């Protein structure tokens, strides 16, 4: 007894810390930069949609104005 | 005459509604992107912290 | 085959196969019948949602725990809980697995006998064994001595053990536990305007207690500080909005543990029943018990309790002895980890109550040599 | 109320037959304003709202700010002298009487039905009002299917077509044994 | 008849546009709200970490 405390504690004392650091690094890398880039891409597409909407609205208002 | 008056009227309502919808859509999307970018800035704060934690 | 280490508890049922690190399925032990009428036809509405399913439909149920204070008050509901645990959370038929239940000290005999009778007749297990909830928590710490304070959610009991020889005359069982703290918190929240009454809102108050409350190192200084500054007021968002702000209710709810006069109980706090439990022991093993005080159970997870308790005991104890409080990070599942370790031992493999033995002596076999 | 406020321009409808004409006017012209005061101010300055309508015999009429004042009575029942609160606040009160744990789901699944909820622009006014009343965190969503008018009957057809429901009918022999008071009994 | 046909088709197209826009709005709303809850949770756990640091 009291000799399995080493073999159940020291293991996770380093392996768990290193593995969680690895998980945090990979999750941040996968998540944050890709999300910001994708949001910028969607913003550009949204601006293009806004331009198309403005053009169509203006041309239809020009024709229909009677 | 009744039919086409109805159709044009409800169509005009539709156009005004859909344009309001588009303004709503753009505002929501841009706000979402701003919030997501704030979150990713926080994530990179945490990632700098994790690089410090690389001390372990 | 492998053994099933179930642990009924009172508030959270923890179960899993023997030999692992953590219980496989942990879920509240509540059985809630619906209370309204119900108009949709064919919706597939059941008559009783048990376990973690009734913590999601709790808006239209009347949850009622089947275990009040260690003892079991509603046997049909407890049978339902066990059936759910075996068949849906573990998906292993009990006909092919030994079971290791756990029971608080000083409980009524009839409860234990009925438990074994159910396990042998209804579920028809091969062999079951009942163990005291504190010896397991001592197993999990890897010690062999020490006095363990297992403050669960139903009942707080304090079993001292030396060199493997338990001291039956020094067990101090006190019935203040997490549930009474939940009720007291729900009662003092009314001083700001928030009224929680329904049995469903008791769960919300429990969540508030878990996430916000903490044990103060010194009570009077905290009461004075919270009454002048506002650095303590932490806010919390209800399940529908309308955030609430908890002031000095934060450290007044768990203070009841050290001053049971708050909820009208006469007895002394958990800081003084441990010292009394030690002083009943012999004069030569008091140093070891002082040095190996063990904490377990869920309710001992309050932030800052391992320092308050040490300060109190150091105040009570003689100045020469060293007071050390073992507070492992895996406190909540300490009893179940110990149960897994005990069930995995080879020396223990012949202590099970085999079914043929029960057939020969009846349910009263549990009080006999096979304890 | 529309028939009563039309008299402010000169058009008097009194006969029970002319109530049908006023109903047709209400159906074809009236709409619910998103913001009441701004519309009242706009209709009092410009003339972009005045829509005309041809009676069953000629003599077209022009409806001004009577357009959005008729259906505004729903959100301010003080117009027709009723004390109670509008349909925007009785929904919030009906929610708040429910238990504290199912309020989010009710907030997110608010359903509109019935004929009178067909006014153009009501699904936005009601959402704005409830969002004003409700806590800021909850999401308020208003389900307004295009088949609103016949929603009750479509649901009735679905319910009558179910197999599980086939034994809930009040069979005639049961009525013969317990009288007409059978409806309040188990067969609801 | 010609005006009626053209008006009806324009109306139907705009109507289907309306429905699709509503669906898109709903989905983006669900995702944005999930992000919002994620942000609140991360901030709250961050504060809990700060208070844990205060403890130790
Ligand atoms: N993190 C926590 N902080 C404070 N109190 C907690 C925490 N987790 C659980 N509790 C309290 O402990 C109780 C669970 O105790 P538990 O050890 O599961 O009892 P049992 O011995 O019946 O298993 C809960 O009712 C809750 O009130
Ligand atoms: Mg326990």
């Amino acid at each position: 007894d009291f000799d399995d405390i080493h073999r159940k504690r020291m293991e996770k004392d380093l392996n768990e810390l290193q593995a969680l650091i690895e998980a945090h690094f990979e999750n941040r890398k996968k998540e944050e930069e890709e999300l910001v880039s994708l949001k910028d891409r969607i913003e550009r597409r949204r601006a293009e949609r806004a331009e198309q909407q403005r053009i169509r609205n203006e041309r239809e208002k020009e024709r229909q104005n009677r | 005459s009744d039919k086409l008056k109805e159709a044009e009227t409800r169509a005009e309502f539709a156009e005004r509604s859909v344009t309001k919808l588009e303004k709503s859509i753009d505002d929501l999307e841009d706000e979402l992107y701003a919030q997501k970018l704030k979150y990713k800035a926080i994530s990179e704060e945490l990632d700098h912290a994790l690089n410090d934690m690389t001390s372990i | 085959t492998t053994a099933l280490v179930c642990d009924n508890g009172s508030g959270l049922v923890k179960a899993g196969f023997a030999g692992d690190d953590a219980p496989r399925a942990v879920f509240p032990s509540i059985v809630g019948r619906p209370r309204h009428q119900g108009v949709m036809v064919g919706m597939g509405q059941k008559d009783s949602y048990v376990g973690d399913e009734a913590q999601s439909k709790r808006g239209i149920l009347t949850l009622k725990y089947p275990i009040e204070h260690g003892i079991i008050t509603n046997w049909d509901d407890m049978e339902k809980i066990w059936h759910h645990t075996f068949y849906n959370e573990l998906r292993v038929a009990p006909e092919e697995h030994p079971t290791l239940l756990t029971e608080a000290p000083l409980n009524p005999k009839a409860n234990r006998e009925k438990m074994t009778q159910i396990m042998f007749e209804t579920f028809n297990v091969p062999a079951m064994y009942v163990a005291i909830q504190a010896v397991l928590s001592l197993y999990a710490s890897g010690r062999t001595t020490g006095i363990v304070l297992d403050s669960g959610d139903g009942v707080t009991h304090n079993v001292p053990i030396y060199e493997g020889y338990a001291l039956p005359h020094a067990i101090m069982r006190l019935d203040l536990a997490g549930r009474d703290l939940t009720d007291y918190l729900m009662k003092i929240l009314t001083e700001r305007g928030y009224s929680f009454v329904t049995t469903a809102e008791r769960e919300i108050v429990r969540d508030i207690k878990e996430k916000l409350c903490y044990v103060a190192l010194d009570f009077e200084n905290e009461m004075a500080t919270a009454a002048s500054s506002s650095s303590l007021e932490k806010s919390y968002e209800l399940p529908d909005g309308q955030v609430i702000t908890i002031g000095n209710e934060r450290f007044r709810c768990p203070e009841t543990l050290f001053q049971p006069s708050f909820i009208g109980m006469e007895s002394a706090g958990i800081h003084e029943t441990t010292y009394n439990s030690i002083m009943k022991c012999d004069i030569d093993i008091r140093k070891d018990l002082y040095a190996n005080n063990v904490l377990s159970g869920g309710t001992t997870m309050y932030p800052g309790i391992a320092d308050r308790m040490q300060k109190e005991i150091t105040a009570l104890a003689p100045s020469t002895m060293k007071i050390k409080i073992i507070a492992p990070p895996e406190r909540k599942y300490s009893v179940w980890i110990g149960g897994s370790i005990l069930a995995s031992l080879s020396t223990f493999q012949q202590m099970w109550i085999s079914k043929q033995e029960y057939d020969e002596a009846g349910p009263s076999i549990v009080h006999r040599k096979c304890f």
